[PDB]
Parts: C-alpha cells; sequence; structure tokens
DNA sequence: TACAGATTTTATGTTTAGATCTTTTATGCTTGCTTTTCAAA
DNA sequence: TTTGAAAAGCAAGCATAAAAGATCTAAACATAAAATCTGTA
C-alpha cells in the first residue's frame, strides 16, 4: 500500500514445516529429546494430543525473539521495519 | 448364587415352528406349515442372488485393484471410501516374490512397531515359500542374498483416518529409504473413507510431492453408480414377481432410510426387505394364496376379512352405480407387469442411452406413483422416448391382501426406533404401558419412576436434591401409604416401623433415592460434585 | 519427451535445460527455500508440461518459449457423508466455537404461553476470530439440540427431528473418522457424563461441506470480529 | 520356525526343582540328616 | 418456572442463570437417616406389593411376543431389548425356559451362557475363554498369532470364516444383560461380541439400560450386530443390578 | 533298568493396556454494575 | 406512547475440575535351557 506477492496457505505450509525442521519453532512444552532410554521408550508409546489436532492449530514458541530478528536482520532488509513492534 | 457372577453357562432341561395360528386361532396347522415353506422357499430365492451379488462385487473389486496395482518411487493407490474389507491377493511374478503387507492402527502405535511387524510378515512368507534375521529394514537391504529373487512389497494400510498421521508420515519417509535398493519395489495402498482433502493436509508437503510422482485414485463404493444396489432391489422384485406388491410408501421408506447411511447402506437395504417379507409371512393368512396350489381351503374367516377391503368397495360401488369366491381367486392369474416395466426402463437407459447413474429404487417409486416423466426429464436424452418408456400404474383388486406396506410404524419401530424418544414417553405418560385394572394405591399413586420423572422435566437445568424430595413427597399421600404398609400383619419389623411417627418420611425417602440411583444407572441424571451428593443436574430432555 | 517433441514436429538442448532450471529456481526458490529435494520434484513434476509446449518457434528465443509456458511459473501444483452426519458436523462446529449463553438468542423461534424474556445475544462484538484457536468442548445434548435446531424440517406428523438410533449410529461413525474428538483417545466410554466432544476438522473442510448441502454456516460467525 | 526375537545369551544353572518335601516316603522314613 | 419443556427450545431456556438470593443450599444432613437394612425391607416391600398385578398383567402380555424373538432370531437378527425397568427375569425366562428347547426341538438342549454386564468384573478373556470351553474351536496356528495380536480377536475371526461353512444350526444361546454396563461397555468387549454375532450358529439375545446407548455402535459394529429393537418397558425394581452401586 | 521324546519349570525378554500422581489451564460460582425489552398504565 | 423494573449481559477474582502427560506396573505374548515325566523297550 505504500509489488510483493502474496502466498496461499497451500504453499506457506511448506515454508512452515521448514521453518519447523530448521529448528525456528518448537511445539509447545515439547520435552523433546529424552535423556535416557526408558523414558524415550514411555513416550514413543504414548499418543500426544499435537499430533492428532490440524497442523494449522498446533501450539508453537519461538528460539528466537523478534528483538534477537531485529540485531541481527540488517537494515537494508526490505521487511527490517516489522522486527520492531 | 450365579446372579452375583461374571459369567455362568446353565444347561436347560427337556421333556416346532415359530409361526403363529392366525384368522383369530381359527386358522389350520397344514396352512401355517405352507407359510412357513413359502417363506422359506422365497427367503432363500432372495438371498442366492444377494449372495452371488456380494461375491461379484468382491470380484470385481479385486479384478480392479490388480489391474491398478500392476498396470524408483512408490506406486501409491488411494481407494475412496474403503471400509478395509478387501482381500487384496497377489500374482506370483516370475523370478519375484510378491508380499502383502496389511497394517491396523492399533498395529501401528509408532513406527518401530511398524516396521518390526511389517519385516516379520516379510521374512515369514518368504520362508513359507522358499538362520533367523533381525527385523530390521537390512532384510530388504540383503533379499537377493538370501532368498536370491528379488522382491514387491504391497502396503495395505486399513483405516487411514484413524491412523496418527505423523506415525504413518515417519514410515513413509522411512520406506523411501528402500528405492536405492535395485531390487525392491514398493506398493502402497491407502484405505480413505472421508476424502483426500482430509489427508493432504496431514501429511507433509514433501511426503505430498514424494507420493504424487505415481498415483492413482480409485473411489469404490457401494454408492457408486448405484449399480450393485439396484441388482439386489431388481432380485427382491425378481423374487417377488407375480405375488406381491410394493407399496410407495414402503419403497420411499426405503429411500429415506437408506439416505442415511452412506458406508453399509447395501446390507441395510437387505435388511429391510428381510424384515418385511417376514412381517408378511407372520401377519398375513392370505400368504398361503401367492400360489394357485392354496386356494381350495378359503373358508368364511377368509370371505370375511377380504371383505373389508376398500378396493373391493370401490369395485361393487361403480357396479351398484353402473348397473364371491370364484370372483376372488379369478384375481390371482393376472401379472401386473410394473416389475417388467422397471427392469426394461433399466434396461434401455443402461445399454441404449449409456446411462448407468440411476436410482431403481427411486425409479420404481415414482412408477408406483406415476411421476416417472419429471424423473426422466433430468437427462434431456429421453425427450423423445418418453411416451413409449411410459406406462399407467394399473389397480388391481385385492392388491392390499398381497402388499408390503408401511402404515402401522412397525419397520420403524423395530429397525429404526426412536430409543431416547420411547424411553421419555414410556417415562412421561405411564399409563400406556402398565394397564389399569395394594388394590386401592395403584388408580392414586403413580410408579416411582414415572413420578419422579415430571418433577424431573418441570425443575430446572440444576437440581437440589432436598427440595426435589420435598417435591416428591408432596406428591404421594401419607395415609393410603401408611395403610398399605400395614396390609401384611407377617412381618414385624414392618409394623414396628410404621407406627413410629416419622414412618411416611422414610418411606418416601428410600423410594425417591432408589429412583434417583435408577435414573443415575439410566443416565438422566448426575451429580456435580465427586465427594458431595447435594446437587443433580440433568442430562435427558425430552422431544430431542 | 524432448527428444520426441523435436523429431514429432547438443549446445541448445543444454540451453534449454538451464533455461528451465534457471526459471524454476527463479520462480520457486521463495517457495522451496534452499532445499534441492524440493526443487528436484518441481523440476521432475514441470518439465514434460513445458517440453510440451516446445515448438520450432519457442526453440531459439526463451522469452515467447517462458510466455507460452507461463502457467507452469505462477502456481505450485504439487498437490494430490449423508445428511445427518453432514447437519451433524456443522452443529459440532457450532458448539465447538460458540459460546453456549447465547444460544437462546440464535436458534429459539418457538411461541410462548408462559411469559418468559428470551436471551439478548451477546451485547458488544468480541475481536478474537475464534476459529483461529483450537475448539471448546461440549456435551451431547447440547449437540443434538443444535443439531434439531438446525436440522431441515397435520396433528401427527412432528415437524422436528428425533434423535433416534441413526443420529446416534451416524455420531459414532464421525467419532470413528476422527472427524469428533474426545478428551480419552484410549479406553474410551461413550456412555460417561464426563467425557466431553469437540470438533476435529478446520474450517476448509466444513466450507466444503456446508455448501455441499447449502447451509449458511458464515452468517452465523458474522456477528464477531 | 521363524522366531519373533532370539535369547542367544541365556545362561541357565544346572539346578533341579523338585524339593524336599517329595523325596522321602513319609516324615517317619526320613533319615538322620547328621549321619 | 419456563416458558418451554420440550425440544431444544426447552433445553435453552432451562439453562437460565439463578442468582445467588435463590441458591437453595439445602443438604442431606436435613433427611432422616436410614441404614442397610429398613432400607432394604421396606424397599423390597414396595417391589414385591406396590404394582404387582399390573406388573404381571404386562408380563404376560408380552409372553405372546416369544414366538416372533424366536423367529427373529433364526433369521439372522439379534435381540436388543429396551425399555425402563430391569430386564434380567425377561431374558432368563425367555432364553432358559422356552428359547432353548424349543430350538433343540426345532432341529432334532442348547447351551445358554449369561453375561452380567452389570458386574464389573466381566472380562472378555474370561467370557471367551468359557466360549472355547464351549465350542472347541480350531487352536490358532503360528502365521495367524502375527506379532503380538489380540488372540481372542484373531480367533473369533477365524470361526466366522470356518462357521460360514456350517450347516445353520444353532448351537449355542448368548444372553448379555446390561450390555451397556460399566466393564462391559469398552470397545474392545464390544468389538469381540459384533464378531461374534457375524456367527450365524450362535444367537444374540442382549438387553440395554443407559438412554445413550446408540451411541455405542458405528456403522460397521451395528451391521456386524444386526439388531432387531424391542421396547419392553415394565417398571421391574432392579434388585440385582443395584448391588454393585451402594446406594447408601 | 533305560534312553529317546514330550511336557513342565524356571527364567527372561517384548509389547500392550491401564493406573496414579503432578502440573498447568479452563470453568464455574460470587458479587457488583450496566443494558434492554416487557406487562401495565 | 411511555415507563419503570426485572431478565439478562459483562467483568474480576478465587476455588476447583480437568486435560496433558511423566512415571510406572500388570498382563498378554514370546522364547528357551534344564529338569522331569511318559512310553515303550
Amino acid at each position: 500500500s505504500r509489488t510483493i506477492k502474496l502466498w496461499l496457505k497451500k504453499d506457506v505450509k511448506n515454508v512452515w514445516e521448514n521453518l519447523v525442521q530448521l529448528d525456528f519453532f518448537t511445539e509447545k512444552s515439547a520435552v523433546g529429546l529424552r535423556d535416557n532410554a526408558t523414558a524415550a521408550f514411555y513416550a514413543s508409546n504414548y499418543q500426544f494430543q499435537g499430533t492428532m489436532i490440524p497442523f494449522d492449530l498446533r501450539s508453537y514458541q519461538m528460539q528466537i525473539i523478534l528483538q534477537e530478528l531485529r540485531r541481527i536482520i540488517p537494515k537494508s532488509n526490505m521487511y527490517y521495519s516489522w522486527t520492531q513492534l | 448364587a450365579d446372579a452375583q457372577r461374571s459369567h455362568y453357562t446353565v444347561y436347560p432341561s427337556l421333556p416346532h415352528i415359530p409361526f403363529v395360528k392366525l384368522l383369530s386361532g381359527k386358522e389350520s396347522e397344514v396352512n401355517v406349515e405352507k407359510r412357513w415353506e413359502l417363506y422359506h422357499q422365497l427367503h432363500s430365492h432372495f438371498h442366492d442372488q444377494v449372495d452371488h451379488i456380494i461375491d461379484n462385487i468382491e470380484a470385481d473389486l479385486k479384478a480392479e485393484i490388480s489391474d491398478l496395482l500392476y498396470s524408483r518411487c512408490f506406486n501409491t493407490i488411494f481407494l475412496l471410501g474403503s471400509d478395509s474389507t478387501t482381500k487384496i491377493e497377489l500374482k506370483d511374478e516370475s523370478s519375484r516374490y510378491n508380499v502383502l503387507i496389511e497394517l491396523t492402527p492399533k498395529e501401528s502405535p509408532n513406527v518401530r512397531m511398524m516396521l518390526r511387524r511389517s519385516m516379520y510378515k516379510l521374512y515369514s512368507a518368504a520362508d513359507a515359500e522358499e538362520n533367523d534375521v533381525s527385523y530390521d529394514l537390512s532384510l530388504v537391504e540383503n533379499f537377493k542374498r538370501l532368498f536370491g529373487k528379488d522382491l514387491a512389497m504391497v502396503f495395505n494400510f486399513k483405516d487411514v483416518d484413524s491412523i496418527n498421521f505423523n506415525t504413518l508420515d515417519n514410515f513413509i519417509i522411512l520406506l523411501k529409504s528402500a528405492f536405492k535398493y535395485d531390487h525392491v519395489k514398493i506398493s502402497l495402498i491407502f484405505n480413505i473413507n472421508t476424502n483426500l482433502s482430509n489427508i493432504e493436509k496431514n501429511l507433509r508437503q514433501s511426503t505430498i510431492r514424494l507420493l504424487k510422482r505415481n498415483y492413482h485414485k480409485l473411489d469404490v463404493s457401494s454408492n457408486k453408480g448405484f449399480k450393485y444396489g439396484n441388482q439386489i432391489f431388481q432380485s427382491f422384485l425378481d423374487t417377488v414377481d407375480g405375488k406381491l406388491n410394493l407399496s410407495d410408501r414402503f419403497v420411499e421408506f426405503i429411500l429415506s432410510k437408506m439416505a442415511n447411511n452412506t458406508n453399509h447402506n447395501l446390507q441395510l437395504l437387505t435388511k429391510m426387505l428381510d424384515y418385511s417379507l417376514m412381517s408378511y409371512f407372520f401377519q398375513n393368512a392370505f400368504s398361503v394364496f401367492i400360489d394357485p396350489v392354496n386356494v381350495d381351503f378359503l373358508n368364511d374367516d377368509y370371505l370375511k376379512i377380504l371383505s373389508r377391503c376398500p378396493t373391493f368397495m370401490f369395485f361393487v360401488e361403480g357396479l351398484i352405480k353402473q348397473h364371491l369366491e370364484e370372483f376372488f381367486v379369478e384375481f390371482l392369474v393376472r401379472e401386473n407387469p410394473i416389475n417388467g416395466h422397471a427392469k426394461f426402463v433399466a434396461r434401455f437407459l443402461e445399454e441404449e442411452l449409456n446411462i448407468t447413474n440411476f436410482n431403481l429404487i427411486e425409479l420404481y417409486h415414482n412408477l408406483l406413483i406415476g411421476k416417472l416423466d419429471s424423473y426422466l426429464d433430468r437427462w434431456s436424452a429421453c425427450k423423445e422416448y418418453k411416451d413409449r418408456l411410459h406406462f399407467e400404474p394399473i389397480d388391481t383388486i385385492f392388491q392390499e391382501l398381497f402388499t408390503l406396506d408401511n402404515r402401522s410404524g412397525l419397520l420403524t419401530q423395530s429397525i429404526f426406533p426412536s430409543y431416547k424418544s420411547n424411553i421419555e414417553d414410556n417415562l412421561l405418560s405411564w399409563e400406556q404401558v402398565l394397564p389399569s385394572l395394594s388394590g386401592d394405591l395403584d388408580k392414586i399413586m403413580a410408579p416411582v419412576l414415572g413420578q419422579l420423572f415430571k418433577l424431573y422435566r418441570e425443575a430446572n437445568m440444576t437440581i437440589n436434591i432436598y427440595d426435589f424430595y420435598i417435591a416428591f413427597r408432596e406428591t404421594l399421600p401419607k395415609e393410603e401409604i401408611l395403610n398399605f404398609i400395614r396390609k401384611d400383619p407377617s412381618n414385624t419389623k414392618l409394623l414396628e416401623l410404621a407406627e413410629t411417627p416419622d414412618a411416611f418420611d422414610k418411606v418416601a425417602l428410600i423410594l425417591f433415592m432408589q429412583a434417583i440411583f435408577a435414573f443415575e444407572n439410566m443416565g438422566l441424571i448426575k451429580f456435580q460434585s465427586t465427594k458431595s451428593y447435594d446437587l443433580v443436574e440433568k442430562c435427558v430432555w425430552r422431544g430431542i | 519427451c524432448l527428444r520426441k517433441r523435436i523429431i514429432e514436429e547438443d549446445d541448445q538442448f543444454q540451453n534449454v535445460a538451464a533455461n528451465f532450471i534457471h526459471l524454476i529456481v527463479q520462480a520457486f526458490h521463495s517457495y522451496t527455500g534452499n532445499d534441492i529435494f524440493a526443487l528436484n520434484d518441481l523440476i521432475d513434476f514441470k518439465w514434460p508440461k513445458y517440453v510440451s509446449r516446445i515448438t520450432k518457434e519457442n526453440i531459439f528465443e526463451p522469452l515467447a518459449l517462458y510466455k507460452s509456458a507461463i502457467k507452469l511459473f505462477l502456481s505450485t501444483d504439487d498437490n494430490l457423508l449423508s445428511i445427518i452426519s453432514k447437519y451433524l458436523l456443522i452443529a459440532s462446529y457450532i458448539c465447538s466455537y460458540l459460546e453456549p449463553r447465547y444460544d437462546a438468542s440464535i436458534f429459539s423461534r418457538k411461541t410462548r404461553i408462559i411469559q418468559g424474556r428470551a436471551a439478548y445475544g451477546r451485547r458488544k462484538k468480541k475481536e478474537v476470530n475464534p476459529r483461529y484457536l483450537q475448539p471448546s468442548l461440549f456435551a451431547i445434548e447440547r449437540l443434538l439440540a443444535i443439531f434439531q435446531a438446525i436440522f431441515p424440517i397435520a396433528l401427527r406428523e412432528e415437524s422436528l427431528m428425533k434423535a433416534n438410533i441413526e443420529v446416534f449410529q451416524n455420531l459414532s461413525e464421525l467419532h470413528t473418522l476422527k472427524l469428533i474428538a474426545t478428551t480419552m483417545n484410549k479406553n474410551i466410554d461413550y456412555l460417561s457424563p464426563k467425557v466431553r466432544w469437540k470438533v476435529n476438522v478446520p474450517w476448509e473442510i466444513i466450507k466444503e461441506i456446508s455448501e455441499s448441502v447449502h447451509f449458511n454456516i458464515s452468517d452465523y460467525f458474522s456477528d464477531i470480529h | 520356525v521363524i522366531r519373533k526375537f532370539t535369547k542367544k545369551n541365556v545362561a541357565r544353572a544346572k539346578k533341579k526343582y523338585t524339593p524336599f518335601s517329595k523325596r522321602f516316603k513319609s516324615i517317619a522314613a526320613i533319615p538322620d540328616l547328621t549321619s | 418456572a419456563s416458558s418451554f419443556l420440550d425440544t431444544f427450545e426447552g433445553y435453552f431456556d432451562q439453562r437460565k442463570i439463578v442468582r445467588t438470593n435463590a441458591k437453595s443450599r439445602h443438604t442431606m444432613s436435613m433427611a432422616p437417616d436410614v441404614t442397610r437394612e429398613e432400607f432394604s425391607l421396606v424397599s423390597n416391600f414396595f417391589n414385591e406389593n406396590f404394582q404387582k398385578r399390573p406388573r404381571q398383567k404386562l408380563f404376560e402380555i408380552q409372553k405372546k411376543m416369544f414366538p416372533q424373538y424366536w423367529f427373529e432370531l433364526t433369521q439372522g437378527f439379534s435381540l436388543l431389548f429396551y425399555g425402563v425397568g430391569s430386564k434380567r427375569n425377561f431374558l432368563e425366562e425367555f432364553a432358559i425356559d422356552y428359547l432353548s428347547p424349543k430350538i433343540a426341538y426345532s432341529q432334532l438342549s442348547i447351551p445358554c451362557l449369561i453375561l452380567n454386564g452389570y458386574n464389573p468384573s466381566c472380562n472378555y478373556r474370561d467370557v471367551f475363554k468359557e466360549i472355547t470351553d464351549l465350542l472347541v474351536p480350531a487352536e490358532l496356528t503360528r502365521s495367524e498369532t502375527k506379532y503380538w495380536g489380540n488372540h481372542v480377536i484373531l480367533q473369533i475371526q477365524k470361526m466366522i470364516d470356518f462357521y460360514k461353512n456350517q450347516p445353520l444350526d444353532i448351537k449355542l444361546i448368548l444372553v448379555v444383560h446390561n450390555l451397556d454396563g460399566p466393564s462391559i461397555r469398552k470397545n474392545t468387549f464390544q468389538t469381540m461380541l459384533s464378531f461374534l454375532s457375524v456367527i450365524r450358529q450362535i444367537a444374540i439375545v442382549a438387553s440395554t439400560d443407559h438412554i445413550y446407548a446408540p451411541l455405542l455402535w458405528d456403522n460397521m459394529k451395528a451391521q456386524n450386530y444386526n439388531f432387531v429393537f424391542h421396547d419392553i418397558s415394565n417398571f421391574e425394581p432392579s434388585t440385582v443390578e443395584s448391588t454393585f452401586q451402594d446406594v447408601m
């Protein structure tokens, strides 16, 4: 309004999955890698509630916060103004 | 006490057909035996054709699955609307072993169990045709070194909508690792019951891109093009051709109840037709008259109850406006060619106009009322052949003595009852259940469950239990209850409790509490606590 | 395919292949990121449709061939119930994404004998957009009440819909299809009053379902956000 | 016979199963265990 | 108190908000105290005396339904009985005294396995062990056991394919009192009985008490059951089923 | 007596079904305040 | 046509149910070497 393509949700889904794969987002209250084999074996026999709801409703948390995003994104980047809330 | 146990087997002592005598007990036993034999010869004639239709649809489904399956990526087949009951048989490709591996969501708690079950099945099949190994994907790596031949694995996933899609996804990328081996071919079969848009949003996009390289949709169900159904209906019509009539209300009830079931509508149709045939051969004494052998013993009761007919009354009113047993026999030789008309119209739609997507039950409905033209106007191809394809529904006297009809509400009481509503109307009314004939108490005092259900219905969503007890207590006559509890003098403790001045406050309270726990067992009420029992809330509203 | 589109119609062949790879990268690097495998899959999917538009005029100039095969570089293209069940699913979404206090304002259409005031509805429009959050939990009787409120229709005809055995059979089938979820996933007791219910499908599927039977489910969410 | 798993490191002691109560006919038939 | 009573209007109407000045905070402390013996005595007096004659008249009315029940059982339909009141005496009198010797005479008694769903101790493994003690089926091979499968369900699935090719004679009368009872309503237990109900050689007679019991069965389970529903309301006391629910 | 095979005993590993406790989050009651249609004049 | 007044809505706060899951165990399923029991011989 002040061009840049708008991508649809169908195409932003793959970007979201790559961002989950690159460890930018974590699932909410996720234990992650277990300490020993017995606890990992117990975890493998349990169906977590995040794996049964659709992916658009799964809760995620940031590994990098927006204040850290503003520090290392260059000021000549076109999305740099949106790193400040 | 065996009633206080879990399961007990008993052997009854012993010191033959379930058909009863009709005509208010005046029907002979030979007519009962004949009606039994005629019901069985129609029932077996219908179900033999049902068996041949079921075997044919299974064989055709196997043939099209094999045709899609055999015509560095998976060969993916999506069977849409599949109830996971198909037996998928594989041909014996020369110099190569074809192995079927079936996977259930109960058999798939995680990826490790999926691989271990798959590799145990593979090793068991390979040893059963042609030292042990680790049940692991390295067996796929060394399959040619251990068995000499190469391998073709066909994975059939039973009930994919109920599986954990993360586990299935990780199993698909795990199976993708077998593409680097030269001697391995992998096919996947997904039995989908909802549609493909539900399963493309639960898998990851890389998995979709992996599955896109070789995939085939196949929408195989029971509602696909109405073919299998119409064959069952035509088999039933050919069973009853020349002897029995189908009412339009019966056919529309079949259409309405078969609309409400999608996955298993075929055996529902067989069930409704079966119960209709059972009802006709249990109710009607004229069921022995569907063949001309048994027309030699028509008695006075038969002539009495065939004279109470609307068609006969219209016919004799027409004759007295214009102008008995032999005349009743005279209405048996006629054809009623509506079934032949329906099968001729179906054949003309099928192999002349190349129209397959028609419902023969709804076609028979429109032929029964007479609105065939409005049903045939939709295809826009029978504009010039509508007059030859149309024939007037003939009216035959004494048709309703040989008729599958739905007017009493029997077929919607035994097969599709209003269960919750039946419980509610039994609890609220209660004089429609118990007969109105403790001789004084039954005419003034309600049963405790029916009396409680009234105050249940007229209260609010949360009910205090003590005020509900008080409202129960005001509906009971204390003097008649104390008189009835003193009727038996042979029980000493009852008499010594009745003369105690708070006896009615004991009696009404314990009848109230046994009704409350009865309501809790039926599921009408619940408690809004675990440690307290002071407030209930109701879960059942009448009329829903 | 490339050696059949030439004959039936090596440096230049490499030029066409490299130009196609550069066009795929330029169109879809924003979509794939720096993934080699995703771009390989897109090259595999879009190569034969690009070959099928190469003529003798498009082989020597890249701009006319890019204009002729433009549709391959705007979209990714990497993709593959009864009336009672559909209205039960729609009622489940209504029960999961509306508040129970506002039900008496939307569905109540009965004439009153005993004097009583209907619910006023929500006072102010909130901006939460509740379809972006996880669904809430509801009971069976609210589901059946809203189901007969929204189901399609002299003294013995009984206009409303009864909760007979086929409605419950369809609801059990919906739970079997994992379109309705419970709090329990294993050893589920269906008859317990402490078991609650939620919809398991998003908005993009109920839109297709509601428009397959022509139900205005988007009017029901227009009073908020 | 194809085995669903293998226990290839079983080390079983040579210890018998019949107890002391079943190696004599009766209580009065038990000899002097000191000798 | 409300303008509507029934339908969804009554449901939404009776779910209002009640102010704390009309909270009705009465409790069960303000009640005449009772213990087990007098409650049992006066209760059994009202069960054996109050409205006994019209209940017996209704029972004699529904004795005439028994040939229709037998005719439904010989055609492959399973019987499910519902209604307000207990149905234990109905099923025990119909299956043992009437159905078993007349089925035995019509095929020239038939054993009756009776399951108590009100008891929480009912278990599908012991019940199927008694089933295999009665029917003595062929034992599962090694290939049919698969990999840690449920041996009960796999052996019933073997029995289904075996009993398709047998003569259609009823070898066993299975009675399930309170199919919707607490331990007995579970999905494994219902799967086992649906798979048994596929077998034509076993007659299934069952009862139910919960008003939400059709929610227990999906399309596959209802197809395997193949029920004919019968409303028998009789207002029986439910003396035996209440013994696993302390009423005090 | 006496040895070969079948069955039992004892011992351990594998997988599924389910119970119990802990922690964080949803929900329902309470009190106060403000909006809004409803039977009566 | 108004008119006050009770039904209903919104909000904060706190006690409490309930979901989610971490941890663990019993039981079903499975294998297996040594001892023990039949069974002829």
